[PDB]
């Protein structure tokens, strides 16, 4: 597909709650109209977005010619989170370029719904446990009670279980590789001869 | 038996001397081989004992 | 399981200004 | 969890190609292996965790 | 002889600045643990138009 | 005019290592009003043992 007029993105898979990052949206024009853009992302509550260069108004891009903002971004919610960013052309502006006719589709404006991950804040760790419980005809039980709220943020506590027999791993490969000749000396015989 | 190196490097060890015939001597600063990577057949350096 | 710690730790020694 | 030998041997030791010192880290575990292992009756949880 | 022509999106020459590393390897080094194997890389730049 | 040059170089061109060799210097003057020069063969045998 296409679009010779759009805008792009630049922001990782994943983030964290806790520290601030610059959001960067460019964009770029290919058809030979040269114009200005308002482009833009609502703020919404999941995270707190701020620009650097609203104020300034961009002047134009023309074909094989494209800009990029920043902001200031920092999530607040956590999980994928969208980045709805819209923008569109402009007319009777003609200030950076000839001619600014600016007459594109009903989908004039590139409006992009993009969900991104993030991390809860902070040094995470973690913590691990185990057991096992074999009646071999008979009958068993067990609890594990868990609780590490001291100087931490919620609920980023999680965990799972595991539940198999844990002997097949490594089994084909060291006991079908290892089969060998007798050779050598006693030393060396025994070697290869003790493994099998 | 370890010494160190005076202003002048100088040292003067000195031996108890209640032994069988022939004796045979050396003393080092560094371990008994080229410490850092002496085995590739692509090693430049050494330290004399 | 996994979890988030330091919240604290930012005290105020002397520790000469 | 494991053991070692003592983690490093103190004297100056090494190099490479593990002289004279195999390393012999796993055996260890698997006499211990054995050692929480085997007895008489038959066995409990903690030895068998 | 060299060149570059680093696409994007549908192929388009995309502009920024390049730069680029040639690289003959395995030097005179011991490349070991010391010494890194990496041997003469020319490092030649542009300005991607 | 009054005293002589100076310069303290740098030796990472060298490659002060296993299959690069003695150090040869060679050093000459083009002296003003004689477009004369001659050259000292000196310090050649330098070892980096
Ligand atoms: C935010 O992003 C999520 C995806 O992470 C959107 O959820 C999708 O919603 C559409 C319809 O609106 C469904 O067809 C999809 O199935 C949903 N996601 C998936 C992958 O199943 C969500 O709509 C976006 N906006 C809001 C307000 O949540
Ligand atoms: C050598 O012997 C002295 C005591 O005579 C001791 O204090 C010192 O630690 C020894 N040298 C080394 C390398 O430890
Ligand atoms: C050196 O030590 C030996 C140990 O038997 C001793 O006999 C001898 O007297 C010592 N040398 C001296 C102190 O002259
Ligand atoms: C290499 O590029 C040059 C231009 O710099 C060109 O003249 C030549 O034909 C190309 N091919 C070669 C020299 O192998």
């Amino acid at each position: 597909a296409f679009q010779p007029f759009f805008v792009e993105l630049t922001m990782p898979y994943s983030v964290i709650r806790g520290e601030a990052f610059t959001l960067k949206a460019t964009v770029l024009n290919y058809l030979p109209k040269c114009i200005r853009v308002s482009v833009q992302l609502e703020a919404s509550p999941a995270f707190l977005a701020v620009p650097v260069e609203k104020e300034q108004a961009p002047h134009c891009i023309c074909a094989n010619g494209r800009q990029t903002v920043s902001w200031a971004v920092t999530p607040k919610s956590l999980g994928n989170v969208n980045f709805t960013v819209s923008a569109e052309a402009l007319e009777s502006q003609e200030l950076c370029g000839t001619e600014v006719p600016s007459v594109p589709e009903h989908g004039r404006k590139d409006t992009v719904i993009k969900p991104l991950l993030v991390e809860p804040e902070g040094l995470e760790k973690e913590t691990t446990f185990n057991s096992l419980l074999c009646p071999s005809g008979g009958e068993v039980s067990e609890e594990l009670s868990l609780k590490l709220p001291p100087n931490v943020v919620e609920e980023s506590a999680r965990a799972s279980v595991s539940v198999l027999g844990d002997i097949l791993g490594s089994a084909m490969q060291n006991t079908q590789n290892l089969l060998q000749m007798p050779y050598g000396c006693g030393e060396q015989n025994m070697v290869l001869f003790a493994p099998n | 038996s370890n010494a160190t190196t005076d202003e002048h490097g100088l040292v003067q060890f000195s031996i108890n001397t209640t032994n069988v015939m022939g004796t045979s001597l050396t003393v080092r600063v560094n371990y008994k081989d080229r410490s850092p990577c002496y085995g590739y057949q692509w090693v430049s350096e050494e330290h004399e004992e | 399981l996994k979890y988030n710690i330091l919240p604290e730790k930012e005290e105020f020694p002397f520790a000469l200004g | 969890v494991h053991w070692e030998r003592p983690q490093k041997p103190k004297a100056p030791v090494g190099h490479f190609y593990e002289p004279q010192a195999p390393s012999a880290e796993v055996e260890m575990t698997s006499y211990v292996l054995l050692a929480y292992l085997t007895a008489q009756p038959a066995p409990t949880s903690e030895d068998l965790t | 002889n060299v060149s570059v022509c680093g696409l994007y999106t549908y192929g388009k020459p995309v502009p920024g600045h390049v730069t680029v590393s040639i690289c003959r390897k395995y030097s005179d080094a011991s490349d070991c643990h010391g010494e890194d194997s990496q041997a003469f890389c020319e490092k030649f730049s542009g300005q991607l138009n | 005019s009054h005293g002589c040059f100076y310069q303290q170089v740098k030796t990472k061109v060298f490659q002060l290592k296993r299959k690069e060799y003695e150090m040869k210097l060679h050093t000459e003057a083009q002296i003003q009003e004689e477009g004369t020069v001659v050259e000292l063969t000196g310090r050649q045998s330098s070892e980096i043992t």
